[PDB]
RNA sequence: CUCAGAACUGAAGCGGACAAAGGUAAUCCGA
RNA sequence: UUAGUGACGCGCAUGAAUGGAUUAAUGAGAUUACCACUGUCCCUAUCUACUAUCUAGCGAACCCACAGCUAAGGGAACGGGC
RNA sequence: GGCUCUUCCUAUCAUUGUGAAGCAGAAUUCACAACGUGUCGGAUUGUUCACCCGCUAAUAGGGAACGUGAGCUGGGUUUAG
RNA sequence: AAAUCAGAUAAUUGGUAAAUACGGUUGUCUGAAAAGACAAUGCCGUGAAGCUACCAUCUGUUGGAUUAUGACUGAAGGCCUC
């Protein structure tokens, strides 16, 4: 198999080699594939109101 | 009598984020918040190349802000956590979000029981005592 | 004045002078230690950096940090097309050194290598070789092989880059000597000759987990100032004329400036001979499966999403090497074997490759394929095709 | 019977390095010879002993727990681990990769074959995971006030060794908890990481080289091995 | 023409350009 | 911490309108910490405009025994000339 | 004086190969061929020096108009307040 | 395997943005909307390519002759001795 990470932001789906790894006081890992991701998550907007995110996409299918 | 003798191997690339004059929080609980950092132990370098440590260096350094028994004197201690971003075999680039250090003795034994937040892979390997008094270790 | 504080100085004085390089494919000034050892091989090839992918694979390399788990490298793809063989070189040994004795040439060389010739082609009446062709005599091309026999210490092949089968601008072809390595003359002559008016496969000569030297231009970075050149450090900022200058060109005696200390000038552009690149994979631009894995188990080709930038798609076969290599993308290389085969782990290590990533490198891309970005997005090329 | 030293490198350890219940034996990747001897030699056909690397790292010891029904590996883990995990591992026990902040399952979790100590805060389902996959009764608690059972409390079906500052109250609650007999004490010449210098299970004891006669002494004694 | 309330709404942004003090504790002079 | 502060004072050579001791406000006035801050630094990178560049046109000045590759030697005891 | 940079010396600090010992081992000391390569980060001081805190294989001593102001800097020194 | 050095590269991660790329927004102006322009880059966020860094990655051989020193054979000089 070829293992798929999952975007912590945006929930796209990551390949090796590709993005980076945050991890806050509490021990919570987030993986993002794109700088703008972590700027966004880090900002702590939430996903759900960003338009090209998949939070967004599940909220008003 | 110093040096890191309980070190249990070879400690990995990680890039290093924390020059000398770097002020890390403290995770243990030596009570002492923080460690003001003097050297780092096996470094030569170049011409005014800052001395510096990262994940799992063991550092010599001194108390800031803390029990009053711990300032003033110059102590050692073993890097947990650095903001620095470094990068492991997977080709992801990892950080915390803090800087963070254990206080502990030459022979790699820390001065206290519990430490706060997570402590890094890199760490463990070679510091089983640290490793021990971790709560989770990424 | 004993100098302050000691360190070392600022740049290799064997790579000066640093102007540019008049070998614009590589040259390579030794061949491998020549061994009576195995047939007569080829030594070197010809071919062409495409662009730079990274890859996972599994390491079984014992003591190492990484014993058994998963890495992830960086690496450099080379499209390598098919060498022609045109000609046979003889030479001999002098007492000032080695000399060329003759240039045995074939009935059969394509118009873009007599490109070579010439500075344009369709405005010339293309006379190139004309008397080789209509004087073409077997006879006497035997016995100038039968004379390389009887006379020479070493022996070459005239060798033959198509480049009309990538899609670049230059048509024009490339012309090298590859010296031929093998036990006796007579058979190092025998198989030139077998090679002539043919083509040879990067297969013939590199494997895989074999290690590779690779020849070839750095990129030009034109005139450069002399931190850039050579790394000196920066003066303080508050320095009248300026800062980037270096501090001293000399002490007072000697009266003039030494060889040594740095200076402007040109940076880029010069030749390198890198050692020992390894090759993680030689593949063959039929296999549409020649990306993927046993791992994989589904078609990739090595062209990236969108096409590998500033190159283009890689239809021929290629050679992807560990790590990165000399020159912009597009730039002609020559990989050239280890001057002495290599023994050591690095060369022992087999290879076990389980990502290749085909993931659009003109942006940051996040589908291995178009029929994922399709799935995705839900566009079938298929249906709408249909 | 008896206990045996051991070195992993230069350390005395062990107890980071190994993970020992009586059903299964993990040990590190990187070994030496000696080390493996020390083990293979008592424990060899009685049960598999792993070779075995956790996030890629040698510290299998502080990083994971279970008893002879169950493997709880952290989230650390990388499938290839688990994978080769599952492959030396005897169908009756069950292997399973937990989700819990507080990664260190060894440092968080002591187990025997019936009772299970846990970090006061540990999850709900970490809980009723440790509950259901060992098939133990599971406390919440602190040996010595400490939040580290795993590494400061030591426990095979008999009896346990706990950080050496256990008030006498302390250990009989514990003691009443998990139905044996508990001592107070230090291993490896003096240090209070029961945990790290110390593994045990019914039959067999691995312990650090500089462990005085005296302790190993209290450790045979306490563990009813002989 | 000033002042105050309440509710709703945004990537928690809003003196959005312009404009616009970095603090603290001491020592020496001269008010 | 040859720095700062507080003390002691066998003050080279402190001392009373040749003023001594104090002192709020105060200062583009001397000094020391510390907090915030940062490209001062580790360690150097990149971007814009005008230059330097090349071109059409226009067009000076300093300076100039004679000139201009060095090694040693001797020499008005560091030559470019011997 | 420092900064910057280059090169030379050997009366060698470290690294290489050795001889010697009141050389058991470890460490150390004396000597030989020998610079080929290296010889660092801060307190106070304008400092050369000095003294301390450190890392280090080692933290050697020197020369080059007391190397280096149409390279800086201008703290010191030495106009006029 | 690391450090210092050397030579390169830019897949990844960072840095850079006057591609004035796309969006946001303050003040003004075009009757309005829409669309813009002016405030020597209005400001803010992301921003491809390029350039770029131990802040990213890759690579850095093999013989011969000898020194000091230790020896073989050995004479001057029956024995001795590199
Ligand atoms: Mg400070
Ligand atoms: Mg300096
Ligand atoms: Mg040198
Ligand atoms: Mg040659
Ligand atoms: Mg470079
Ligand atoms: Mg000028
Ligand atoms: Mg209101
Ligand atoms: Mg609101
Ligand atoms: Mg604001
Ligand atoms: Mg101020
Ligand atoms: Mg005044
Ligand atoms: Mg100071
Ligand atoms: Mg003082
Ligand atoms: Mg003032
Ligand atoms: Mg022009
Ligand atoms: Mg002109
Ligand atoms: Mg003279
Ligand atoms: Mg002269
Ligand atoms: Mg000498
Ligand atoms: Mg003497
Ligand atoms: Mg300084
Ligand atoms: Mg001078
Ligand atoms: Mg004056
Ligand atoms: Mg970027
Ligand atoms: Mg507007
Ligand atoms: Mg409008
Ligand atoms: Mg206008
Ligand atoms: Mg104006
Ligand atoms: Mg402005
Ligand atoms: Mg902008
Ligand atoms: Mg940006
Ligand atoms: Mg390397
Ligand atoms: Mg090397």
């Amino acid at each position: 198999v070829v293992r798929t990470g999952t975007c912590s932001f945006c929930e796209y789906r990551i390949y090796p080699g590709r993005g980076q790894r945050f991890i806050a006081k509490d021990g919570r890992g987030f993986f993002f594939l794109t700088k703008k991701a972590k700027c966004l998550s880090l900002r702590k907007v939430k996903a759900q109101k960003i338009t090209w995110t998949i939070a967004r996409r599940r909220l008003w299918k | 009598a110093r040096g890191r003798g309980g070190q249990v191997g070879t400690k990995a690339k990680v890039s290093l984020g924390l020059p000398v004059g770097a002020v890390m929080n403290c995770a243990d609980n030596s009570g002492a918040k923080n460690l003001y950092t003097i050297a780092c132990f096996g470094i030569k370098g170049h011409l005014s190349k800052l001395p510096s440590a990262s994940i799992g260096d063991m550092i010599l350094c001194s108390v800031k802000k803390g029990s009053p028994k711990l300032r003033k004197k110059v102590l050692q201690a073993i890097v947990i956590r650095q903001r620095r971003p470094w990068r492991r075999r997977d080709g992801v680039f990892i950080y915390f979000e803090d800087n963070a250090g254990v206080i502990a003795n030459p022979k790699g034994e820390m001065k206290g029981s519990q430490i706060t937040g997570p402590v890094a892979k890199e760490c463990a390997d070679i510091w089983p005592k640290v490793a021990s008094n971790a709560g989770s270790v990424v | 004045s004993h100098r302050k504080f000691e360190a070392p100085r600022h740049g290799s004085l064997g790579f000066r002078p640093r102007r540019r390089t008049r070998h614009h494919r590589g040259r390579c000034r030794s061949f491998p230690k020549d061994d009576p050892s195995k047939k007569p091989h080829l030594t070197a090839f010809t071919g062409f950096k495409a662009g730079m992918t990274h890859i996972l694979r599994e390491v079984d390399r014992s003591g190492s940090r990484h014993n058994k788990k998963e890495v992830v490298e960086a690496v450099t793809v080379i499209e390598c097309p098919p060498m022609t063989i045109v000609g046979v070189v003889g030479y001999i040994d002098t007492p000032r050194g080695l000399r060329a004795l003759t240039t045995v040439w074939a009935k059969t060389i394509d118009n873009n290598t007599k490109k070579r010739f010439y500075k344009n082609w369709a405005n010339s009446n293309k006379k190139a070789f004309t008397h080789h062709e209509k004087n073409f005599d077997q006879k006497a091309q035997d016995l100038l092989l039968k004379r390389i026999e009887k006379y020479c210490s070493v022996v070459r092949v005239i060798a033959h880059t198509n480049m009309s089968k990538l899609n670049l601008r230059q048509k024009k072809n490339h012309i090298l000597e590859i010296q031929v390595n093998g036990g006796k003359v007579a058979e190092k002559v025998a198989f030139a000759k077998s090679l002539l008016e043919k083509e040879v496969k990067v297969d013939s000569i590199f494997a895989e987990n074999e290690m590779l030297d690779v020849l070839g231009v750095t990129k030009g970075k034109g005139f450069a100032g002399v931190i850039k050149r050579f790394g000196v450090k920066h003066l303080q900022k508050k320095t009248h004329r300026g800062y980037r200058k270096v501090g001293c060109i000399g002490a007072w005696h000697p009266s003039r400036i030494r060889f040594t200390v740095p200076r402007a000038g040109q940076l880029g552009y010069h030749h390198r001979t890198e050692t020992n690149k390894k090759v993680y994979r030689v593949g063959k631009g039929d296999d549409a499966s020649n990306a993927s894995t046993a791992g994989d188990v589904t078609d990739k080709a090595i062209t990236p999403l969108g096409g590998f930038p500033h190159y283009g798609v890689v239809k021929n076969d290629f050679i992807m090497i560990k790590g990165c290599c000399v020159g912009p993308k597009k730039r002609v290389l020559t990989l050239r074997k280890s001057i002495i085969p290599q023994t050591h782990g690095a060369a022992k290590e087999i290879i076990n490759l389980k990502f290749i990533d085909t993931s659009s490198k003109i942006g940051h891309g996040r589908f291995q394929t178009v029929e994922e970005k399709d799935k995705f997005f839900g566009r079938d090329r298929t249906k709408k095709v249909e | 019977s008896m206990a045996r030293r051991c070195q992993f490198e230069n350390s005395n350890d062990i107890g980071v390095f190994c993970k020992l219940t009586s059903a299964y034996c993990l040990v590190s990747v990187g070994a030496s010879e000696n080390f493996y001897s020390v083990f293979e030699s008592e424990l060899v056909p009685h049960i598999p002993v792993i070779h075995t690397s956790i996030g890629g790292t040698r510290i299998v010891g502080r990083v994971t727990c279970g008893n002879k029904n169950g493997l709880l590996v952290p989230n650390t883990c990388n499938d290839n681990e688990l994978r080769n995990i599952r492959n030396s591992l005897p169908d009756n026990v069950r292997v399973r990769r937990i989700e819990e902040k507080l990664s260190a399952l060894g440092n968080c979790v002591v187990a025997n074959d019936y009772v299970a100590l846990i970090h006061p805060d540990l999850d709900r389902e970490s809980e009723e995971i440790i509950a259901d996959t060992l098939g133990v009764e599971v406390f919440r608690t602190t040996i010595a006030n400490n939040v580290l059972v795993g590494t400061y409390c030591v426990i095979n079906n008999r009896g346990g060794l706990v950080h050496p500052l256990a008030s006498v109250e302390e250990l009989d609650e514990l003691a009443n908890l998990l139905q044996i007999p508990l001592c107070a004490g230090t291993i490896n010449r003096g240090s209070d990481v029961i945990g790290a210098g110390l593994v045990v299970n019914d039959w067999a004891a691995f312990c650090g080289l500089d462990t005085t006669s005296t302790e190993i002494s209290v450790v045979e004694n306490i563990f009813k091995l002989n």
